[PDB]
C-alpha cells in the first residue's frame, strides 16, 4: 500500500491535480520531440512515448531496432514497456511496482505510479 | 516550480 491507494480509496477528487501536474511534466520533454500527450489513461499504454521519454531524459540515443516503434500486438506493447522499465533502473531510478502488462492494461493506478517516479527524480530538466 | 502534488501525497501518507 501507498498514498496512490489511498488517492483512489480515500480521495478520488483529487485525481485531477495528479493528471494535470504529471501530464505538464511529460509534455514539457516530449514537445522537445514534437510530441505531446493529451490523456495519461491510454497513451502511454504502448510503450512507446515511455521508451522515448527515458533517452531524452537520459541523454541516451535509443536505436529503433532496440524497441517497436509501432506495437501490433499485446506483446511488443508488454516489451516496450518492460524495455522502458529497464532504462529508468539505468537511470537510477528503483524497479517500478507495477508489471509492464499493468501499463499495457491502461491500469491509471500504475501509469500514475511510474510517471510520478520519473517527475520526482527528473522534475529539475530544463 | 512548485507544485501542490508533493504536499497532496504528503497528507495521502499520513493517513
Amino acid at each position: 500500500r501507498d498514498a496512490f491507494d489511498t488517492l483512489f480509496d480515500h480521495a478520488p477528487d483529487k485525481l485531477n491535480v495528479v493528471k494535470k501536474t504529471l501530464i505538464t511534466f511529460v509534455n514539457k520533454h516530449l514537445n522537445k520531440l514534437n510530441l505531446e500527450v493529451t490523456e495519461l489513461e491510454t497513451q502511454f499504454a504502448d510503450g512507446v512515448y515511455l521508451v522515448l521519454l527515458m533517452g531524452l531524459l537520459e541523454g541516451y540515443f535509443v536505436p529503433l531496432h532496440s524497441f517497436f516503434l509501432t506495437p501490433d500486438s499485446f506483446e511488443q506493447k508488454v516489451l516496450n514497456v518492460s524495455f522502458a522499465f529497464e532504462l529508468m533502473q539505468d537511470g537510477g531510478l528503483e524497479k517500478p511496482k507495477p508489471r509492464p502488462e499493468d501499463i499495457v492494461n491502461c491500469d491509471l493506478k500504475s501509469t500514475l505510479r511510474v510517471l510520478y517516479n520519473l517527475f520526482t527524480k527528473y522534475r529539475n530538466v530544463e | 516550480n512548485l507544485s501542490e502534488l508533493d504536499r497532496l501525497l504528503l497528507e495521502l501518507n499520513a493517513v
